[PDB]
């Protein structure tokens, strides 16, 4: 009847640990990286920096991220993070199936998922200078692939105002998928990124911390 | 096409499979008496997990099993006295299966990642790392203490070597990802159900599938063995469970109520076959009767949902593991 | 009048009791309760679920029959049960405030902050202080007035006064409410100015396509304890200030107003859906 | 269809086609019979005493 004793001493000896590990568990916060493919993730992550695990530490704060395709049934267990980056390719619209209906298509089935009711998404449009580019150099029109551009006028805060138009209309089309069905459970966080920036690391920094502090405010019923 | 040039097999092994039955199940077990309403209360629960649970196994003894959770850690239990034994941290966080060895000296667990690990819990440390799969591990068997039985998200299953840590025989035939899978316990032939709504029947010897059935309509997420052998139950997500046959090819019954709508993650028969038990999405478990039909009790008590369930060998007691990072004992 | 008196008191004594039950067995019973936050709310449950069972009936039997049948001791007993519940009454409110003010204004230091080990230290010290200011200061006859009539009072052991003197009037007061008024008020105007804020920040982001709720949580927080509290902390200074100012009628019914604030707690702090589907489960 | 994939298929529903069937009610009979032979060795339908109930 002695191995009850050393029982209890390997019970406790366990316990602290957990004890410890809960700690370090509950202070980081993980992001789960979503993007379609020739998006642009991989330049995203290397500048951040079958499956991969990133470390970065902003102003004593630890994150950790990951990136991972057709029925998606592994997202289930991604309900508790605390939010989703997307990047999606915004001068991709006629590298065709359009490459960006298949965009909206993707991020309208990841807004209604069940799942994921109470999880905020953060959009990156990617590859901004190609963009204007085709559209400053003719031969291309938003109108002949997406026909809603014709009878769509700027609402604004410019950084040329066709490219303008350009670049608010893809952001405007995603925007009224967001706020469709939001319910105020979940919002979405629009960016305008580039190959060559800075401080992208800060950007998410503050949508988590706004995140963060929008879900503490709902929760006292003050907001 | 060529392809719909066969197309009529199909209709013609409908026939058949319509010809052959001569009788509902039902009609002929109609005279048996119920079992009635039972009643199971909780007798302990286990702490310690620090995130939502995803699968277990009982031990061969009766006594100890183990369990695996989104926090990275496998802990294997004393059900006894309610006391940890190991906790092992994970390289990987995301895990969705875990075996324990018929021998009782090996524990497996797989995940996200495109790895089956295996430890070595008398020596614990990693001992083999087996690799060769493109999708997610969804479960896996010890079919002995030496070879090992895995199903992935690739459509496919394969029989590994472990002292060698390469595949062995290699199962295809499905379109939809294959999501659990169980042994006879003669360990000569074993079952799986794919996410293409169809169940087929896998011979280990021989490599070659033998039977398939396609009752159900959507996904199936979970699937049991009759313990005579000669039958198999499974849980789809359109809150219906099915018992088929091996021999008869086609299915004998249908449990379902108008009442749930919620899908179903786990299906487990007892010792006597008589009882089969259910968990659900609706923070609950049902028990039903494998022959009438009727509900015989329901198991409340989880604040999340249920994500796993098990019967001892000598079905002494039934566990059951949730989202709530908590794990019950019922009796 | 005497009759009608009697029985809503009575009323009153059990809605106080019933509320304050019902709270702490939901929150031992269920354990997705055990909250950090539900800490600081299960001792002021159990602040007022003392209060309500001890000082409420004996005043009622005091305010009946117009003549303490009791001995001294249980008079002082009773008086300093008064102080030591109404003092700690007010300073979990404080706390629940500034835990709130933590949570929203530093979310990223919210975790590391508070643990359950740091909540239980907290409440200890603040029972402690609260225990300090009404026992020691009143089982000591150091707060017992000079004048004629009140050592005449306390000669006779069938009647039960109360009379102080300045200092103590002054301290308590300073103690239990006006200290712990300013942090509130500090608080809950940076949490307005916070909802403000990311109100702004909503509307300008998303505005086209879709302070209210703020100021009528805040409104009703602030309203009730104000008016439950404040006459009574004002009048208790002004009848020491000037002596012929304030009649004993008035003081007792400004006082009793005070006794009521018990009972609205469970309805302003436990209106959270979990604590509704907690109370359906059981009591039906 | 002239993929070989879907080649495949049309050989592999023959292999399943040529097996040997029985009638249901054999089936029926046996499974009844085995839960009723094996039906006073179990607990969760037969509650055992607490004296060799090992959770109690
Ligand atoms: N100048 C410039 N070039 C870009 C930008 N974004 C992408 N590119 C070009 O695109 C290439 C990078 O492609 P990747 O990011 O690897 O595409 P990917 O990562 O394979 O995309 P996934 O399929 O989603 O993984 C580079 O060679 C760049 O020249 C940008 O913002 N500015
Ligand atoms: C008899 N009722 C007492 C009188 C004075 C007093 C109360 C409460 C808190 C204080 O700090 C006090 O000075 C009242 O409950």
């Amino acid at each position: 009847r002695n191995e009850e004793k050393a029982q209890r001493e390997a019970n406790k000896k366990i316990e602290k640990q957990l004890q410890k590990d809960k700690q370090v568990y509950r202070a980081t916060h993980r992001l789960l990286l979503l993007g379609a493919g020739e998006s642009g993730k991989s330049t995203i992550v290397k500048q951040m920096r079958g499956i991969f695990e990133t470390k970065f530490q902003v102003d004593k704060v630890n994150f950790h991220m990951f990136d991972v395709d057709e029925r998606r049934k592994w997202i289930q267990c991604f309900n508790d993070v605390t939010a989703i980056i997307f990047v999606v390719a915004s001068s991709s619209y006629n590298m065709v199936t359009n490459r960006l209906q298949e965009a909206l298509n993707l991020f309208k089935s990841i807004w209604n998922n069940r799942w994921l009711r109470t999880i905020s998404v953060i959009l990156f449009l990617n590859k901004q200078d190609l963009l204007a580019e085709k559209v400053l150099a003719g031969k291309s029109k938003i109108e002949d692939y997406f026909p809603e551009f014709a009878r769509y006028t700027t609402p604004a805060t410019p950084e040329d105002p066709r490219v303008t138009r350009a670049k608010y209309f893809i952001r405007d089309e995603f925007l009224r998928i967001s706020t469709a069905s939001g319910d105020g459970r979940h919002y979405c966080y629009p960016h305008f990124t580039c190959a060559v920036d800075t401080e992208n690391i800060r950007r998410v920094f503050n949508d988590c911390r706004d995140i963060i502090q929008r879900m503490h405010l709902r929760q006292y019923e003050l907001l | 096409q060529l392809r719909q040039e066969a197309e009529q097999l199909k209709n013609q092994i409908r026939d058949a499979r319509k010809a052959c039955a001569d009788a509902t199940l039902s009609q002929i077990t109609n005279n048996i008496d119920p079992v009635g309403r039972i009643q199971m209360r909780t007798r302990r629960t286990l702490r310690g997990h620090l995130a939502k649970i995803y699968a277990m196994h009982w031990g061969t003894d009766s006594r100890l099993l183990v369990s695996a959770s989104q926090d990275g850690k496998l802990i294997i239990w004393d059900s006894y006295t309610t006391n940890k034994v190991h906790a092992i941290p994970l390289r990987s966080s995301w895990v969705m299966t875990c075996a324990y060895a018929p021998s009782g000296n090996y524990v497996a667990c797989g995940g996200l990642d495109n790895i089956c690990s295996i430890y070595n819990l008398k020596t614990v440390r990693v001992s083999r790392e087996l690799a060769g799969h493109t999708g997610y591990l969804s479960c896996c068997r010890f079919l002995d203490d030496n070879q090992i039985v895995t199903s992935s998200g690739d459509t496919t299953c394969a029989l590994w070597d472990i002292e060698t840590g390469q595949q062995t025989t290699t199962f295809t035939g499905h379109t939809g990802d294959v999501m659990s899978l169980s042994l006879a316990p003669d360990t000569r032939l074993f079952v799986s159900g794919a996410c293409d709504a169809s169940a087929k029947l896998w011979d280990v010897r021989e490599g070659m599938c033998r039977q398939t059935f396609t009752g159900h309509e959507s996904d199936i997420n979970a699937i049991c063995f009759f313990p005579n052998g000669n039958a198999f139950a499974t849980g789809s997500d359109d809150a219906t469970c099915r018992l088929f046959d091996l021999r008869a090819d086609q299915e004998l019954m249908t449990y379902s109520h108008d009442n749930i709508i919620c899908g179903i993650t786990s299906v487990s028969f007892s010792k006597s076959g008589r009882l089969l038990l259910a968990g659900y999405d609706d923070f609950n478990c049902n028990v039903w009767d494998a022959l009438k039909a009727d509900r015989a009790g329901v198991l409340a008590g989880h604040d999340n949902r249920v994500s796993c369930l098990g019967v001892t060998d000598d079905g002494m007691a039934v566990a059951t593991g949730s989202w709530d990072s908590f794990l019950k004992i019922w009796n | 009048w005497v009759v009608g008196m009697g029985i809503v008191m009575s009323l009153i004594v059990l809605a106080i009791v019933f509320g304050n039950v019902l709270v702490i067995t939901a929150i031992a019973k269920f354990e997705r309760l055990q909250t950090v936050t539900n800490y600081f709310i299960t001792s002021l449950a159990c602040a007022d679920l003392v209060m309500g069972l001890a000082v409420v009936p004996f005043g009622a039997a005091h305010i009946l029959t117009k003549t303490w049948t009791f001995g001294n001791f249980w008079c002082e007993f009773w008086t300093s049960i008064d102080v030591l519940c109404v003092t700690a009454s007010i300073e979990t409110l404080c706390v629940i405030a500034v835990d709130r003010y933590f949570a929203i204004t530093s979310p990223f230091k919210y975790q590391s902050l508070l643990t359950k080990n740091k909540a239980r230290v907290i409440i200890l010290m603040v029972w402690i202080v609260s225990g300090l200011t009404s026992f020691l200061p009143i089982q000591m006859h150091w707060y017992r007035a000079t004048h004629q009539e009140a050592i005449n009072c306390y000669a006779e052991e069938t009647c039960c006064d109360f009379f102080t003197n300045q200092a103590y009037a002054i301290a308590s007061s300073i103690v239990s409410f006006y200290v712990p008024l300013v942090i509130m008020v500090f608080v809950y105007s940076r949490v307005f100015q916070e909802a403000k804020r990311q109100l702004q920040k909503i509307d300008k982001s998303e505005g086209r396509f879709h302070e209210h709720k703020a100021l009528k949580t805040l409104g009703i927080i602030m309203g009730t304890f104000t008016l439950c509290w404040l006459p009574f902390f004002i009048v208790n200074i002004v009848h020491v200030i000037q002596d012929n100012l304030i009649r004993k009628e008035v003081y007792i019914l400004l006082n009793w107003i005070g006794y009521v604030n018990s009972g609205f707690n469970p309805l302003i702090y436990c209106r959270s859906p979990d604590f509704r589907i907690a109370f359906q489960e059981l009591l039906c | 269809a002239s993929i070989a994939q879907a080649r495949k298929l049309v050989e592999q529903l023959k292999m399943e086609a040529n097996i040997d069937r029985i009638k249901v009610s054999k089936a029926a009979a046996d499974l009844m019979a085995y839960c009723e032979a094996h039906a006073k060795e179990d607990p969760l339908l037969t509650p055992v005493p607490a004296s060799e109930n090992p959770f109690r």
